[PDB]
RNA sequence: GCAUGGCUGUCGUCAGCUCGUGUCGUGAGAUGUUGGGUUAAGUCCCGUAACGAGCGCAACCCUUGUCCUUAGUUACCAGC
């Protein structure tokens, strides 16, 4: 958490190279060693609290905290400390307009609510020729079955591979929290995290932080779902 | 008996109108006989001035269906035929 | 050229709108008196809408339902119309005529009775897609699953032979198995003539 | 009983193949068998299934045949036939199916298509 | 027949032709519909700022080739 050798264990300090790179990150940086760029280590969890802090701020407010990043090596952390009732999110490919279109994928998901009920029944490769479709439904649109609003948390993991969705976010203003590296730049992200994302650690000890501060969260929820009717406590 | 009609959808549909319906009256009709078909080919021409390799080609068919009865003593399908006549079968009699 | 749709399904979809069976030697004197009884009650029923009128014949005399979306305009205080058309159907069809009436309950989902309404209001001097925009819409809240209106001619203009050819929904044609229908009637205006082609796709199977 | 039922068709032709044990009649349609296909090579194919199978010399062989032409006629007891040696075992399958014997010939006649002349010849143009 | 409806030829039974919403471009546009593999085929698979839908292709129809059931006169002759 805010433990420092959580910090120094987890492989936080490494960039990529010197030669990817970016100056408009250069303020958040510590060294050149070994022509393999170091990360600031004094700067990072002051900004590392205070996004936690409006993370717990919106969750105990009866919102939506989307979880993305699709790489198949190392978003499978994603996948694990997800899919609980409070946050949606993603397997595959971010699709090229979501945010934007929701009025399409509104009409898609009317396919996602009947073909798993439609496998009740199951000719014989007529049923292999629908139940192939499955896979792939899965494969992206599974992760959401929330329907209705907007997210009002996109916490990006790697701002470098998913300008899409920033894009996407910023024409609706919804708040990002990205996790920027050195060589991505620090820009349409809202709420910074300079850190990395080389590691299986250093990917799982940004998420520990942030599906506990939404359990804490729904533990305030919970703790203010009798606010909302009573007002002795309140 | 004999039958002709224009399309199978009536005439071997009125066969079972007419072996029901008289072998409950305690006579006794064996099974239907198939005949061959009338086929009539009509190839027209198509275009109203002339060119004439586009055509185009019909046909018009006519079932026929033969019953047969073993003991003529019902005269019940005598009555029964303003029923057994739909709409387009024809019912020469050959009671034998 | 997009062979007749109802000419490729006589079978599978439809039937004839006659069934009687006829010998050689008659075959060729009960059509033509078939072909004039139709060029003769539609130019008597030119009002109260008429979409199909199917003719059999039972034993030695005839039967005939003319179907109308509007009976009562027809059958009016009781057949002052069914008795004396009966009289003389009989001067042009010498055996004795039965006339018998049903109701067409929508309709807005049989191509006749719509493509009677465009040459109405074609020759009211409406515009040619107001017409035709509201004549699909209609026909689209309650009812069909697909609806093409093709309407060409000289649509007003000086030299002009454009096609109008607005769709909604799903229409197939080259499935026999589905259930379509088809009219064409016509229009005279005050300069040239216009047709007008109407496929309405009901359900299919 | 010991009779066996054959039939067969090639060429619009039909076959009543009958076959039963006894020494060497071959008779059809009340003729002998090289009087009725009149000096041809298909005297012996309709021995070809019958040597291969050595019976030539073990059953008698009534045969009708209708319709069809000249040489039709020939190939549909020889399709006939193999199909009434079958109802025995299937010993003698594997030394029929590998002969292409069994499989009834498929090539019927094309019709006649308008704009054509023939079933695909068409006239010259220039 | 250059005032037009109706009906047919033609490219060509060739594999294409368009729309909705979205994003890029000052705009006419474009993207989907491109890439790798494959197919008689814009037929499929993997990819991917696009996600979908329609017309088409395929199948649905007819006929010919195997067998089964129901049927035996005017058709049929193994047994008598
Ligand atoms: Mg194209």
């Amino acid at each position: 958490q805010v433990n420092m050798r959580d910090m120094l264990k987890a492989g936080v300090h490494f960039g990529h190279q010197t030669r990817y790179w970016n100056p408009k990150m250069g303020k958040f940086i510590f060294g050149a060693r070994n022509k393999i760029h170091i990360i600031n280590l004094e700067k990072t969890l002051p900004m590392f609290n205070e996004a936690l802090t409006f993370v717990e701020r919106l969750a105990a407010g009866k919102n939506k905290i989307l979880f993305v990043g699709t790489k198949r090596s190392a978003g499978k952390i994603v996948r694990e400390e997800a899919a609980r009732c409070g946050m949606p999110y993603v397997d595959h490919r971010w699709l090229g307009g979501m945010l934007t279109n929701y009025k399409t994928i509104r009409q898609s998901i009317k396919r996602l609510r009947d073909l798993e009920t439609q496998s009740q029944d199951g000719t014989k490769k007529e049923a292999l020729m629908r139940s192939r479709d499955l896979e792939k439904l899965e494969r992206s649109l599974g992760g959401i079955k929330d329907m209705g609003g907007l997210p009002d948390a996109l916490f990006v993991i790697d701002v470098d591979h998913e300008r899409i969705a920033i894009t996407e976010a910023n024409k609706l203003g919804i708040p990002v929290i990205g996790v920027v590296d050195t060589n991505s730049s620090p820009e349409g992200v809202d709420y910074v995290i300079p850190g990395n994302d080389d590691a299986i650690r250093a990917v799982q000890l940004y998420l520990n932080s942030m599906a506990e501060a939404v359990i804490r969260g729904k533990q305030g929820a919970a703790t203010s779902a009798d606010e909302f009717v009573e007002e002795a406590p309140a | 008996i004999r039958l002709k009609a224009f399309d199978h959808r009536l005439i071997d549909q009125s066969t079972q109108e007419i072996v029901e319906t008289a072998k409950r009256t305690g006579a006794q009709v064996r099974g239907p006989i198939p005949l061959p078909t009338r086929k009539e080919r009509f190839t027209v021409l198509i275009s109203p001035h002339v060119n004439k390799d586009a055509r185009d080609q019909y046909e018009i068919r006519t079932h026929k269906r033969v019953l047969d009865i073993v003991q003529p003593t019902d005269k019940t399908v005598d009555a029964l035929m303003k029923l057994d006549l739909a709409a387009g079968v024809e019912v020469q009699i050959s009671l034998g | 050229q997009k062979v007749h749709p109802n000419g490729i399904r006589l079978g599978i979809v439809k039937e004839h709108t006659s069934v009687w069976y006829a010998d050689r030697k008659n075959y060729a004197d009960y059509l033509f008196a078939d072909l004039k009884v139709r060029e003769y009650l539609q130019d008597k029923l030119k009002s109260a809408s008429v979409s199909r009128i199917d003719i059999h014949r039972p034993a030695q005399t005839a039967r005939i339902t003319i179907h109308t979306a509007r009976p009562g305009i027809v059958i009016g205080k009781k057949g002052e119309d069914v008795e004396k058309l009966r009289q003389d159907l009989t001067k042009q069809m010498g055996v004795p005529v039965h006339i018998n009436i049903e109701e067409i309950r929508k309709p807005e989902l049989d191509a006749m009775l719509v493509a009677q309404s465009v040459a109405q209001q074609l020759e009211r001097r409406v515009m040619f897609r107001r017409a035709m925009k509201r004549a699909v819409q209609n026909a689209m809240r309650i009812g069909a699953k697909g609806i093409k209106i093709q309407v060409s001619g000289r649509l007003g203009g000086a030299e002009i032979a454009r096609t109008e050819w607005y769709r909604e929904g799903r229409v197939p044609l080259h499935t026999l198995r589905a259930d379509i229908d088809y009219a064409t009637y016509e229009a005279h205006t005050t300069y040239g003539v216009i047709g007008v082609k109407v496929w309405i796709f009901k359900g299919e199977v | 009983a010991t009779q066996n039922y054959g039939t067969g068709r090639r060429k619009t032709a039909t076959a009543r193949v009958f076959l039963r044990p006894g020494t060497g009649k071959i008779s059809i349609n009340n003729r002998g068998l090289d009087q009725f296909f009149g000096r041809e090579t298909a005297r012996m194919v309709v021995r070809q299934p019958l040597e291969l199978t050595e019976t030539v010399e073990k059953f008698d062989i009534f045969v009708t045949v209708v319709g069809g032409g000249v040489s039709g006629q020939a190939g549909a007891i020889r399709h006939g036939i193999t199909r009434a040696l079958i109802e025995y075992d299937e010993t003698l399958r594997s030394s029929l199916r590998k002969a292409g014997y069994v499989t009834r010939d498929a090539r019927e006649v094309e019709r006649k298509k308008v704009g054509l002349r023939k079933a695909r010849k068409r006239p010259q143009y220039s």
